[PDB]
RNA sequence: AGAGUUAAAUUAUAACUAAGCUGUAAAAAGCCCUAGUUAAAAUAAAAUAACCCACGAAAGUGACUCUAAUAAUCCUGACACACGAUAGCUAGGACCCAAACUGGGAUUAGAUACCCCACUAUGCCUAGCCCUAAACCCAAAUAGUUACAUAACAAAACUA
């Protein structure tokens, strides 16, 4: 995977979130990605109150997006989301698995440093 | 654990810019600074504004206050007791930490080297 | 002003005593650190200031935990002399 | 006994009511305890207004009413006005750092009303407007 | 350098209660179109992490995301080319809040100062100019040595 799109849902039924996913994956496939998975994390209480298209929303559904897309698409698809009324915070990330975890071997223990002054008789 | 002194002071072989400018050199003396006296504060607050509330509603007079005098004199001799009493015996209480003078004497028996 | 009430910084009585529990909620803040932060945003201090605040309280914490480990290192050398008058 | 400090959470169905109503129901004392004065509100579960009493209303005025003593009998006078009205518990939120927050929370312990919660809510920007200039006094 | 985004605080604004609210070592002035609580745009600034010391040539940069991206197969070099905090100027837009100037209060022998209250330029965005700093780590660049050797002080001394 390449990107990823943290998609935030507002609380709603099985029919429109499944319309609602069915034309966000639409939109996606227009602008050129091949979409890999759709990761669903449930729905739950929102952190706190996010104010999107002149509503309150306390409950929201998690849903998660990983693609490959151009990255001169990447501003279409967060504006086209941005349209949208029923997603309520979309946000698009280079994908963490893109990145290796690099090599660790211990936490070096770092000296004191020494001849910091001169010699001379304080 | 002791924050890093490396690559902090300014020095001819630093190439990081100074991050510390230390007012004087980092180095211990042999002396401990002698302890802060503790500011005080007003006591017998919490009494004095009940035993005001008896005499402004009986005309100051003690005739119905007596309860509320006695324990501002309580309190009187409970603060005159611990603030004649807190000198002395502090400077040999050490909440588990040694006085300053035994501190010194200690440190002077194995002093700092900044020289040789 | 959007996250919900009476969850953060908020502490609970027990067996009826309030100054207890106050105490209780002034170590919480000192140790997070705020009740400094309060202080120092009464007023605005310059970038200049800023710099050299921060310049002082990592030079005093770093000669204050040295000579803290000295002392402790040096703590057991403190029993009565064997050789007293050798 | 065990005692947890963290409040009950709205969420979960915790068995400790007070007065025979729950956490959320008792009511609340709102505290802005200024360098300057002290203001005390004391407001039902539903946000309603029961009683309001401040160091200047009491008498205090000017620099006296900046004092503790001043904020501790702000205390007992709310305390008094909203028992009238016939509460028993309630919540103090915490606003603002000055001399009159130890007096008024006490203040309202004596005035014949009891605190279950300790809540402070200091104003904290965090990066905000840019406060006044320092003072060379 | 662009594009998109907002957590905590604050304000316009509405409801409710209260008669006072701000302010100081102490007061006055100001406000009462106010204060407390609940609900809440825009603008501006970026708690804790940071007891970390990273990036850039320097001045500088530390809220989040994406795009573009950090010269030289790795010496010195100007009056030439490019850049340069903050203040200041020209044109348009924004204005919570801070605030030179100015007005009021207080202090003082006087106070066109320190202290208190109000408000403007301006601090902000777009385009152009100005090219000044204790632009100071007061320590020039590149290779090195710890030998010789303490004016003083400081951040030890020296060679090409
Ligand atoms: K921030
Ligand atoms: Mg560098
Ligand atoms: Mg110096
Ligand atoms: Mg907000
Ligand atoms: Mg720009
Ligand atoms: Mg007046
Ligand atoms: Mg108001
Ligand atoms: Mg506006
Ligand atoms: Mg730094
Ligand atoms: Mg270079
Ligand atoms: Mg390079
Ligand atoms: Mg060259
Ligand atoms: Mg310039
Ligand atoms: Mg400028
Ligand atoms: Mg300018
Ligand atoms: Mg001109
Ligand atoms: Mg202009
Ligand atoms: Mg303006
Ligand atoms: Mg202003
Ligand atoms: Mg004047
Ligand atoms: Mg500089
Ligand atoms: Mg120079
Ligand atoms: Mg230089
Ligand atoms: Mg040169
Ligand atoms: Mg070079
Ligand atoms: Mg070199
Ligand atoms: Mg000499």
């Amino acid at each position: 995977p390449r990107y990823e799109l943290a998609l935030i849902l507002k609380a709603m039924q099985r029919p429109e979130t499944a319309a609602a996913l069915k034309r966000t994956l639409e939109a996606l496939m227009d602008r050129g990605a091949v979409v890999r998975n759709l990761e669903n994390l449930g729905e739950r209480m929102l952190p706190y109150k996010i104010s999107a298209h002149n509503q309150r929303h306390s409950r929201g559904g998690y849903f998660l997006v990983d693609f490959y897309a151009p990255a001169t698409t990447v501003e279409s698809m967060m504006e086209h989301l941005s349209r949208d009324i029923d997603v309520i915070r979309p946000n698009i990330v280079k994908h963490p698995l893109t990145q290796e975890v690099k090599e660790c071997e211990g936490i070096v223990p770092v000296p004191l440093e020494e001849k910091l002054y001169s010699t001379k008789k304080r | 654990a002791t924050p890093s002194l490396r690559g902090r002071l300014a020095r001819l072989g630093n190439p990081r810019r100074p991050i510390l400018k230390p007012n004087k050199p980092l180095i211990l003396a042999n002396h401990v600074g002698e302890r802060r006296r503790e500011k005080g504060e007003a006591t017998c607050i919490t009494e004095m504004s009940v035993m005001m509330a008896c005499w402004k509603q009986n005309e100051f007079r003690d005739e119905a206050c007596r309860k509320e005098i006695q324990d501002f004199f309580d309190c009187a001799s409970r603060a005159e007791a611990a603030r004649k009493m807190r000198s002395i015996q502090e400077n040999l209480g050490e909440l588990g930490s040694l006085p300053p003078k035994k501190l010194n004497k200690l440190l002077h028996r194995f002093p700092n080297k900044p020289h040789v | 002003a959007n996250h919900l009430k009476f969850i953060a910084r908020t502490v609970m009585v027990q067996e009826g005593n309030v100054e207890g529990a106050y105490r209780t909620l002034n170590r919480i803040l000192t140790m997070d650190g705020l009740i400094e932060d309060i202080k120092r945003r009464r007023y605005y201090e310059k970038p200049c200031r800023r710099r050299q605040r921060e310049s002082y309280e990592t030079c005093r914490r770093i000669y204050n935990m040295e000579m803290a480990r000295k002392i402790n290192f040096l703590m057991r050398k403190n029993r009565a002399d064997p050789w007293q008058g050798c | 006994s065990s005692f947890s400090i963290y409040p009950p959470i709205p969420g979960q169905e915790n068995s400790l009511r007070w007065a025979g109503k729950k956490f959320e129901e008792i009511p609340i004392a709102h505290i802005k305890a200024s360098y300057n004065n002290t203001q005390i509100q004391v407001v039902s579960a539903a946000h309603q207004p029961l009683a309001h009493a401040s160091c200047g209303t009491e008498g205090f005025r000017n620099a006296k009413k900046g004092t503790g003593i001043a904020a501790q009998t702000a205390g007992i006078a709310a305390a008094a006005k909203a028992t009238g009205k016939g509460v028993t518990h309630v919540r103090v939120v915490v606003k603002g750092l000055g001399p009159g927050r130890l007096s008024a929370i006490k203040g309202l312990t004596m005035g014949g009303l009891e605190v279950i919660s300790i809540t402070d809510n200091t104003p904290i920007p965090h990066x905000g407007c840019r406060p006044r200039k320092a003072r060379r006094l």
